């Protein structure tokens, strides 16, 4: 709602150079000057603008339809972008040249405001979603995206995340007609998923992956080719850990994330298909390995993550095992840590008292 | 009811299972066609259960006569509708749960076969739930409501629809879908499927009876706890939380018997107690939410609402904003410095008119014990002595809130209400004692001062002539009060103990209830108290409470000192027969050291040991639970001393917050080289019977008992003792078993070498192990022995990993039940090169295999 | 101000639905305080908080697009309308009510819904003067951007829609005639002609 005022004026928009909205503005120091002054009154004009939104207030009626929960329109917001796309390029000016540290900064705290803004409203939505001729800025974070993956720079940690956040909230801000839209996403998914990235940003691009595996024409873009195919990179990488920080939390964050994803794939209708249960085995013995010795009531949040997470991954696994009767074969090499499994969760699961009767059917059927 | 074709589905393929199954489908319309078709089509008075029953059943039984096309899906899109309809009538409430099971478990079954089915109903049932809660919206927001409805999704053409006359009837089916939902969250859960279910949640709850609120409150926590919630749901959940929170105390009894429970589990849950779970939210919200918390507070609240319960969630709010969200997030610092100091102007103003004040416990606390970290450091600047008086206005109108108490109670028992007053002085007691022990850093080079001696000695005065002229009729919770402010007053003097007679009086009242109606002996002669304390004892003796016995004999066994020691090991021993075993517990947990103050730093009570022989397992438990340091009481002088034993990690219901401290050794914790001549009075415990808890907390006591006795010391009575441990392994209770396959780490971390005998021992125990295992063929026996033996190899250091490894690598020649697979990897903690390191011994491991062939 | 200024505004969005007698009520001292408040006069806005005048041209806008100025009666307060639409053009300069962007969104927007109008209305006087406003603002910042032989209708699309407009009309006769109502389409084209003679002779000043 009018809470957009709040997020952009809060005052670390990161943790660290303590870099807010005002202290991208007030910076006399691609558009040459001519429009830097003029992208800045619109900025604080578009502040008033949203200061006041009269619109969300008594229901705000035509706050409704598609675009699951609807987005306040927040038409004032839609003045902010030249700036941020002024940054944006700057950045991206900077980038595509065979310094930078400094005017990264402002492109990063931009992209945390473009974040907010397709956060909480809907006409900047429509806008970017719509005219390909994709609105200055869709452009200038693609030709950026790979720019922040394939650099492994000290600051390409960052912009990556946050142009991701940006992505997937607008993917889930909006609605599902647009998403072809994204199709562009799938020519740089596969360098944001090189092992040579860190856990916050494969995460995601997972989420990425599923928001628009929502759509149609869409799923394929997943594995329509064989090869490659945009997975078992995902696999390869939940199995072997490419990251080195690698805050379990963050991995439970990631597995439960690719469970989501493989369960909305399945039930929305590659050689892929394959590779998958062998990491979801690796994936379940590195849980179940976990919570069994400490046994007795999980009252630690991780603990319970991970019970919804192995549920989730049986109920799954059920499914697959309904599919590709080779299952069997292809697990031959994991049978061992199947079966040093599959018993003890079996007991575990019997044990919790929100049993299902398909994870009860699915522990049986195995 | 052609149940022979109805079980043999038969030569009807996977194309004609369809149609042989329609059939079926028609009969059980035929069933549901007439007996549902309407709603009040017979007086439910509540024969017709045995319908659904029969639906539930069939469902768990015969997949196929729902599923195995299209067919199908229409089907339950037709039955579904069936039962909508009877989802809305009050009258049909009875059956309404049934309902919740009936259309739950049937997206179930629809997820173990056909998904994409499930994903599609699913989504159809979405739709609908959408389109009701805007039709709430339109309805409470002034608009048309039109009640002759549709609802129109479930479409079914097999051939009544749907349609809510009244709020009844909406209220009804979205409390019905909303225990569906509550239940099939996690098959439901995606992404973007996320904020539908956020957008609905915070629809119903900003508009909606208070029941379908607690309802959806109740989904809403399950949701967080799922995935979390995003920003673009965040602020009407906000908004509607806030205001709720505001329209409690303008709340009845009965709405409180709806929001009570589910709002502490939602506020519990999304205000954790666990560090960097505030980065989960964005902080305008945070700031919202403290504004309100300080308006209810500041609004007298706490004493205008009912619900302990939900003060201790308003509490532990409190607590979160307090300690575990950081300053500079929230707002900037000034503000929560402000605000905190007027909520706790408020706290300070509630507690003398409540009877149980300890939820006030936290909260104050910590705000003593941040302000005196914060103080201690600034002035760490530059021993360095402080005073807290003129620090903090909160302390000091604490101390002045206090006075004012004991002495408006000074004046007359009657113009003050004892009980709450006492409570009073007794926290702010509590609070003295946890801050000027923890609080000091110095325990953590800066000394604090606190609350006087002179008032502690003005209460003490005071405590006693109100309970001695008390009526005969509270005395009871008067007793308690003391009990509570005794045991302040003894946490504060074990961290540095007061003058004597203060500390000699006190043992009086503390022995009070047996002092005068059955002793008249030589202790009492020689004891000064007792002679002024006669009558008061004859007035109070039999009116003591078993449980306030008991923690009062635990505050005695506390009481240190070359003080009345005599009496006090006497009162212990009496009241180690005291025929209460409440009391029987305090007596073990107090005489454990009790004892080492006497004499004969050598044994264990030969009297203890026999009276924990016998039953009441409570005690052997709380024993053992001792015995791990009792093992350091026979050993340098205990030196007394708490953890941080602070109240939050506890559960709060804190009886004698004294009965948290484990002791230690003077000085000089020399290896105490126990020869276990004493472990065997100790280890009988473990006869293979007692009950597994107790067994439990001894495998967690080995911990710490390890490094403390000695092994090679006496290596037959040694190994007789390790042999009595490893009857663990084959125990039938199976936590145990893998609780000690735990700490054989911590033993082999105590264990000098790896001598022959043991590791003789170690392969006799083990093979006899899986020997019973096989013969028994108890695979559970199996996995926890395997990992008994991982545990003890991964820690073993010498000869005994091979040996380990050895019986890992026969069990990878096995069955299913082959854990090896986990375990001779983890022995990594260079399988080529760790082979090479035994790869003669592994061969030989092969051979005997081979002898097969 | 801020309080004077909300009821203000809530007054005139809900003036449309104001009845004949109440309408009468508000025409004249309305019309008079609102030309008293925001004269051509300028520097007399200087008085006045931008951020008020951003959110009076907001409802305004609404208002116009609200279909008011053909459904409301008062030709006084359509006089009035007109006159504080004059204000916000001329008398005014941009940037100090906001940035320019939006002010062109905005007069764009009302402008089209006067164009809307003219077939209608019988007396479409009062339409004029903001029209001109607008139309001489656009062909000086043109001929100045020119200067950094020129043609008008295809640079503004105000000023192509109205003459598009105006041949709508001037068919929109020839073919039904004289059942095609025989007045208020004639004063629509006569104001096109007005317009375009007015800025044929003002706006001129081989570029």
């Amino acid at each position: 709602g009018s809470i957009l005022i709040n997020l952009l004026l809060k005052q670390p928009l990161i943790p660290g150079s303590s870099l807010s909205l005002c202290h991208l503005l007030s910076s006399s120091s691609s558009f040459s000057l001519s429009a830097l002054r003029e992208a800045q009154n619109l900025a604080f004009t578009g502040l008033n603008l949203v200061a006041r939104n009269e619109c969300s207030r008594d229901g705000d009626p035509a706050e409704g339809g598609r675009r699951a929960f609807p987005l306040c329109q927040l038409p004032g917001a839609v003045h902010f972008l030249p700036l941020v796309q002024f940054f944006i390029g700057l950045h991206c000016q900077a980038l595509q040249d065979l310094s930078v540290c400094i005017l990264e900064g402002f492109s990063v705290t931009a992209l945390s405001i473009l974040q907010h803004l397709v956060c909480h409203s809907g006409a900047v939505v429509s806008l970017l979603l719509s005219g390909q001729g994709q609105h200055p800025l869709l452009k200038m974070l693609l030709h950026l995206l790979a720019f922040s993956s394939a650099a492994t720079g000290h600051l390409q940690a960052s912009v990556l995340t946050q142009c991701l956040k940006v992505l997937v909230k607008l993917a889930e801000n909006t609605s599902c007609d647009f998403l072809p839209r994204f199709q562009c996403v799938f020519q740089v998914l596969p360098k944001c998923l090189s092992p040579e990235t860190p856990l916050p940003s494969v995460l995601l691009a997972v989420e990425l992956l599923s928001l628009l595996a929502d759509h149609d024409q869409l799923a394929p873009q997943l594995c329509s080719h064989s090869e490659g195919c945009l997975l078992l990179l995902l696999y390869m990488y939940i199995t072997s850990r490419p990251d080195r920080v690698a805050l379990e939390t963050q991995w439970l964050q990631l597995e439960q994330e690719v469970v989501w994803l493989l369960a909305k794939l399945g039930v929305q209708s590659c050689q892929c298909n394959v590779e998958v249960v062998r990491a979801l085995t690796v994936m379940l013995h590195r849980q179940w390995l976990t919570v069994r010795r400490a046994g007795g009531p999980p009252r630690t949040d991780q603990q319970r993550r991970t019970v919804r997470c192995l549920r989730d991954t049986v109920l799954l696994l059920h499914g697959l095992s309904q599919k590709d009767k080779l299952f069997m074969m292809h697990c031959v090499e994991v049978l061992h840590q199947f079966d040093q499994v599959m018993p003890g969760v079996s007991m575990l699961i019997r044990g919790l008292p929100d049993v299902t009767d398909c994870e009860e059917a699915a522990l049986d059927d195995l | 009811s052609m149940i022979p074709a109805l079980r043999e589905l038969g030569s009807a393929t996977p194309e004609e299972y369809n149609t042989v199954v329609q059939k079926p489908r028609q009969i059980l319309c035929q069933f549901i066609d007439r007996i549902l078709t309407d709603v009040n089509v017979v007086a439910v008075e509540l024969t017709s259960v045995m319908l659904l029953d029969f639906i539930q059943h069939i469902m768990k039984s015969s997949p196929l006569m729902f599923v195995n096309k299209g067919s199908c899906i229409e089907f339950s899109n037709w039955i579904i509708t069936r039962l909508l309809r009877i989802a809305a009538t009050p009258s049909c409430h009875l059956l309404h749960k049934k309902i919740c099971e009936v259309i739950c478990s049937l997206l179930f079954l629809f997820k173990s076969k056909s998904p994409a089915i499930f994903g599609v109903l699913t989504k159809e049932l979405l739709q609908l739930f959408e389109d009701l809660v805007y039709l709430h919206r339109r309805n409470v927001m002034g608009h048309a409501v039109e009640w002759p409805v549709v609802m129109s999704r479930f479409l079914s053409q097999l051939d009544a629809p749907l349609q809510l006359m009244s709020m009844q009837n909406l209220e009804f089916i979205e409390v019905t879908l909303l225990m569906v939902l509550t239940r099939i969250i996690a098959i439901v859960f995606f992404r973007r499927q996320e904020l539908l279910l956020w957008q609905i949640g915070c629809v119903l709850l900003e508009y909606g009876s208070p029941k379908i609120k607690s309802l959806a409150i109740s989904f809403l926590t399950e949701l967080f706890q799922l995935g979390g919630l995003p920003a673009q749901p965040a602020s009407t959940f906000f908004s509607s939380f806030l205001e709720l929170l505001k329209h409690l105390v303008e709340m009845d009894t009965d709405q409180l018997k709806l929001y009570e429970e589910p709002l502490s589990k939602l506020i519990k849950t999304l205000f954790p107690f666990e560090a960097e779970a505030y980065r989960n939210i964005e902080p305008v919200y945070l700031n919202m939410l403290l504004e309100k918390l300080c308006v209810m507070f500041e609004d007298g609240v706490l004493m205008r609402l009912k619900s302990d319960l939900l003060k201790a969630a308003l509490c532990h709010l409190l607590q979160y904003f307090l300690k575990f969200v950081p300053a500079g997030y929230e707002s900037a610092l000034q503000v929560r410095k402000v605000y905190v100091r007027n909520i706790c102007k408020a706290l300070l103003d509630v507690l003398g008119i409540e009877v149980d004040a300890e939820y006030l416990l936290g909260p104050l606390y910590a705000a003593l014990k941040m302000e005196s970290m914060e103080i201690i450091e600034e002035i760490q600047c530059q021993i360095k002595h402080v005073d807290m008086n003129q620090k903090s206005i909160l302390w000091s109108a604490l101390k002045q809130k206090a006075e004012s108490l004991q002495i408006s109670l000074e004046y007359s028992g009657l113009k003050n209400p004892v009980i709450e007053m006492l409570e009073g002085i007794a926290v702010v007691l509590q609070l003295t004692a946890l801050c000027t022990v923890h609080c000091s850093h110095q325990n953590m080079s800066v000394v604090i001062t606190w609350m006087s001696l002179d008032f502690y000695t003005k209460v003490l005065k005071s405590c006693r002539s109100l309970l001695e002229s008390v009526q005969k009729l509270d005395l009871e919770a008067t007793i308690d009060k003391v009990v509570k402010i005794y045991d302040a007053l003894i946490y504060m003097q074990v961290n540095s103990s007061f003058e004597d007679h203060i500390l000699e009086d006190l043992c009086g009242m503390l022995s009070l209830p047996w002092i005068y109606s059955h002793s008249d002996d030589g202790c009492l002669k020689l004891t000064t108290f007792a002679a002024n304390l006669l009558t008061l004892s004859c007035r109070i003796s039999d009116s003591y409470s078993p449980q306030a016995q008991s923690r009062c004999v635990f505050l005695l066994t506390l009481f240190p000192r070359r003080i009345f020691l005599e009496w006090r090991t006497a009162v212990y021993n009496w009241a180690l027969q005291s025929s209460h075993e409440v009391i029987r517990a305090s007596c073990v947990s107090g005489f454990f050291i009790l004892l080492q103050q006497q004499n004969s730093c050598n044994r264990v009570p030969k009297i203890l040991i026999d009276k924990v022989k016998d039953d009441s397992d409570i005690v052997k438990k709380e024993f053992a639970s001792i015995l791990g340091q009792l093992v350091c009481t026979l050993h340098g002088m205990f030196y007394l001393t708490s953890s941080l034993t602070e109240p939050f990690s506890e559960h709060g219901h804190v009886d004698l917050f004294c009965r948290n401290l484990k002791a230690t050794s003077q000085h000089e914790c020399s290896s105490s080289q126990l020869k276990a001549s004493v472990c065997k009075p100790f280890l009988f415990l473990l006869k293979k019977k007692i009950p597994s808890p107790v067994k439990l907390a001894f495998i967690d006591n080995l911990h710490h008992l390890c490094k403390h006795l000695d092994f090679r010391e006496d290596e037959t009575d040694v190994k007789a003792v390790l042999g009595t441990l490893l009857n663990l392994m084959e125990d039938p209770d199976k936590d145990v078993r893998v609780a000690f396959s735990g700490n054989i780490k911590h033993i082999l971390e105590s264990l000098d070498s790896e001598d022959g005998f043991i590791k003789e021992l170690f392969v006799l125990r083990m093979k006899e192990a899986y020997t019973h295992a096989q013969i028994s063929r108890n695979n559970e026996l199996k996995d926890t022995l395997i990992l008994t033996t991982g545990d003890i190899g991964r820690a073993a250091k010498g000869d005994l990993v091979p040996f380990a490894l050895l019986h890992l690598l026969h069990c990878l020649l096995s069955k299913s039940a082959s854990v090896s697979g986990a375990a001779y990897t983890e022995i990594r903690a260079k399988l080529q090169s760790f082979f090479s390191q035994y790869k003669k011994p592994i061969c030989q491991f092969l051979v005997e295999s081979l002898h097969s062939s | 101000a801020s309080t004077f200024f909300s009821s203000f505004l809530e007054l005139l969005k809900h003036l449309v639905e104001m009845d004949t007698d109440q309408l009468k009520l508000y025409e004249e001292p309305l019309s008079k305080l609102i030309k008293t408040l925001f004269p051509f006069e300028a520097e007399a806005y200087r008085n006045i908080e931008p951020v008020y005048l951003n959110m009076l041209l907001e409802k305004l806008c609404v208002m116009f697009e609200d279909g008011v100025l053909m459904r409301l009666k008062s030709d006084l307060l359509k006089a009035a309308l007109c006159h504080l639409l004059q204000y916000f053009l001329k008398f005014v300069p941009a940037g100090y009510e906001s940035a320019l962007q939006v002010r062109k969104v905005y007069v764009r927007n009302i402008c089209k819904a006067l164009l809307d109008v003219l077939g209608i209305e019988v007396d479409a006087e009062y339409l004029l003067g903001p029209l001109y406003a607008a139309l001489k603002m656009e062909s000086m910042e043109i001929i100045e951007e020119i200067q950094c032989h020129v043609d008008m209708n295809q640079k503004s699309i105000l000023w192509s829609a109205l003459k598009q407009k105006a041949e709508s009309l001037q068919i929109s006769l020839e073919y039904s005639g004289l059942k095609n109502p025989v007045i208020e389409m004639l004063e629509g084209i006569a104001v096109v002609l007005q317009l375009t003679a007015l800025c044929t002779v003002h706006c001129s000043h081989p570029s």
